[PDB]
């Protein structure tokens, strides 16, 4: 496998500082935990450098957070836990990672570029020929990742009378793909995100931001 | 050298009066009937010159241009008075092509730049439109006339004087586009039909109507990718007709 | 450099495999009849030499071109006394066939990128056959200079015209009368109803 499960209760019991910093800084702390887990696993077994080069760390339990209705400005860039029902699935899609580009004039292969989820990769220029023209993706050597999108709606039983259920979008990557069937009830722990290009409505209308949840754990 | 030899062979083909030929009488009838299109049987040309027929079938544009030049020379020699009216003449084809008798379903890229014969039904037709050949402009400020040929529309003089267009002095030719679909009586059952696009010019514009069964002989060519820094590498193929027949 | 040696190995495999020369006679007959295509069973290649067979599984794009060139050379060497007029040596398409069991379409993931796959399914849509260029020529606007025999890549990949003339910028245009074209088609495939999971929608390709 390529994933590891860590309980928040044990982490809080052992080291309080990490548990305290965890909700208000998910990305960097998760990266540090992934690095530490990879180092420990490689220390335990040396062959994995041939099999899997990275390991993900996922939080299993958390203090239960409010439903989809209460998600507001106070939860920006924080870690939240919600429960809902799956209504749609986009399937498995390939996304770029460590992209290598082929120059158009010469045949130099540019160095790998980290594929951020906020903006598209824009290579500067070819080091040898110094050109800054169009580039193409080296399909043979580029690394790819799994991507999936899900729409989640509140459980009809828990919806109060006189109001309608509300829905939100979530993104699953790597091992989380194909873990939920449509129409099933799930619980997610995720990050409430806005910092992605195109989120701000600029062409017309009010300056309204669109929110997207990045999940890292699924509970049936 | 090759074009000149082809023109010489085409000129030699027509002079058949001393060899029980009919094409001289056909040209005389065309002059009498005020027509500027001649139909030549492919079988007779193959009988008289197999190499020229093979070259024409495997290469159409250059051979057709050479044959039109030869016909122009022949009509000039017969009566140069008649040749003054029209700039160039046009060629029609008839006969049995054999392997090149191709249905809309069996059209492939192997027949590019060749002469093909198709049989089908008409489903789509377009309005007749004029196309410019020559343009004449006049300058009232300087009383000067300019001529342009087409194969950019001027609007101002050298000293920025306005120019007025003379529509009557210009030259226009008819143009139309039609669509040919495979006959349902021959298409396989349960499969969608396939269609081809044909362009008609000059006197062949009003010889087809929708819902009619026709046979069209013409050249098969691609359309180049339009202007752009990036190309998809896929070209559209459109038939250019030279003869249409009501079966 | 080494790719030339691999092409030579493919040539030797085609010319030497047998107790009758199967591929040699098949290629000769196909070239004589006018069908410029052959089918290669990878079990025969593995029997002849396991190295090239293993290589084909991981980098099909380059080894396929090498095999096509080797097959063209073999066909040229077999048919020396070709009839007059048929001096031009035509290209040959190479197809692959194997007896390995197929894999479900649902197993396609990131790790299978740029690899060779085998998938069962059912066809639901087939587009019309169209033409795609393989060799093109371009002409400049001002000086009318010409660049000829530009090779085009296979698959759904375009081409970028040069912007510098060796004159205004971007002066090149494509001449339609001097290009070679081949037939291509696009199809739609759907997951087999016998293999779809219960209560789940099927997927397409
Ligand atoms: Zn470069
Ligand atoms: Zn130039």
């Amino acid at each position: 496998r390529e994933s590891l499960v860590v309980n928040y209760e044990d982490l809080a019991a052992r080291e309080h500082v990490l548990a305290y910093f965890l909700p208000e800084a998910p990305a960097e702390l998760l990266q540090i935990f992934d690095e530490a887990a990879l180092e420990v696993v490689l220390a335990m077994y040396p062959k994995y450098d041939r099999i899997t080069n990275h390991i993900h760390v996922r939080i299993s339990h958390l203090p239960l957070v409010e439903e989809l209705r209460s998600l507001r400005q106070l939860h920006l860039n924080q870690l939240i836990r919600t429960s809902g029902v799956v209504t749609s699935c986009t399937g498995v899609l390939p996304q770029l990672s460590m992209v290598k580009y082929n120059c158009n004039k010469c045949n130099f292969v540019l160095g790998p570029f980290c594929q951020s989820q906020n903006q598209e990769v824009k290579p500067g220029s070819c080091p040898e020929c110094q050109s800054a023209g169009p580039f193409e993706v080296n399909m043979e050597e580029t690394i790819y990742q799994n991507y999936q999108r899900i729409r989640i709606q509140e459980s009809p039983g828990k919806v109060a009378a006189g109001r309608l259920p509300r829905s939100k979008d979530a993104i699953l990557l790597a091992d989380l793909v194909d873990s939920c069937k449509p129409g099933d009830e799930i619980e997610l722990t995720g990050i409430y995100h806005n910092n992605y290009d195109g989120s701000l409505n600029t062409a017309n209308g009010f300056p309204v931001f669109a929110t997207v949840i990045l999940a890292n754990h699924v509970a049936k | 050298v090759e074009l000149r030899e082809a023109q010489r062979d085409y000129l030699d083909f027509l002079d058949d009066e001393e060899d029980q030929g009919i094409y001289q009488s056909k040209v005389r009838e065309l002059i009498s009937d005020n027509q500027y299109r001649l139909i030549v049987n492919v079988n007779d040309l193959r009988r008289k010159n197999e190499k020229r027929a093979n070259r024409l079938l495997n290469n159409a544009f250059e051979e057709l241009v050479a044959f039109q030049r030869a016909l122009k020379d022949f009509v000039a020699s017969i009566d140069a008075t008649y040749a003054k009216q029209y700039e160039e003449f046009y060629v029609g084809l008839e006969g049995s092509f054999g392997s090149k008798h191709v249905s809309p379903r069996t059209l492939t890229s192997c027949f590019l730049s060749c002469v093909v014969c198709v049989e089908g039904i008409v489903t789509k037709c377009s309005l007749v439109r004029p196309k410019v050949v020559r343009s004449v402009h006049y300058c009232p400020a300087t009383k000067k006339t300019i001529e342009r040929r087409y194969s950019v529309y001027p609007t101002k003089d050298e000293e920025n004087n306005p120019l007025e267009t003379e529509y009557g002095l210009s030259v226009y030719k008819d143009h139309q586009t039609i669509t040919i679909q495979e006959m349902p009586e021959k298409a396989p059952a349960g499969q969608l039909p396939r269609s081809v696009d044909v362009i008609l010019d000059d006197d062949l514009v009003d010889k087809a109507k929708p819902g009619d069964r026709v046979q069209v002989v013409g050249t098969y060519r691609c359309l180049p990718g339009k202007k752009g820094g990036y190309t998809s590498g896929t070209f559209r193929t459109v038939l250019i007709a030279c003869n249409v027949k009501q079966m | 450099a080494r790719k030339s040696q691999l092409q030579r190995r493919f040539k030797e495999f085609l010319r030497q495999y047998r107790f009758t020369f199967k591929y040699r006679d098949e290629l000769k007959r196909h070239y004589n009849l006018g069908e410029y295509w052959i089918e290669v069973e990878m079990e025969d290649l593995a029997s002849f030499d396991e190295d090239l067979a293993d290589y084909l599984y991981k980098q099909p794009a380059e080894h396929l071109q090498l095999l096509e060139e080797a097959a063209k050379e073999v066909a040229d060497e077999v048919t020396r006394p070709r009839p007059s007029g048929e001096e031009v040596l035509q290209d040959i398409q190479v197809m692959l066939k194997s007896d390995a069991s197929p894999s479900s379409i649902r197993s396609l993931k990131s790790d299978m990128m740029s690899h060779l796959v085998k998938i069962p399914g059912i066809i639901i849509a087939a587009s019309a056959v169209r033409a795609k260029a393989t060799r093109i020529s371009i002409q400049c606007r001002s000086c009318r200079n010409t660049l000829t025999n530009i090779a085009m890549r296979p698959g759904l990949e375009g081409y970028a015209l040069p912007r510098k003339c060796n004159c205004p910028l971007d002066p090149y245009f494509i001449m339609p009368d001097k290009c070679k074209c081949v037939d291509f088609q696009t199809l739609k495939l759907q997951e087999l109803p016998d293999a779809v999971p219960h209560g789940e929608m099927p997927r397409h390709m």
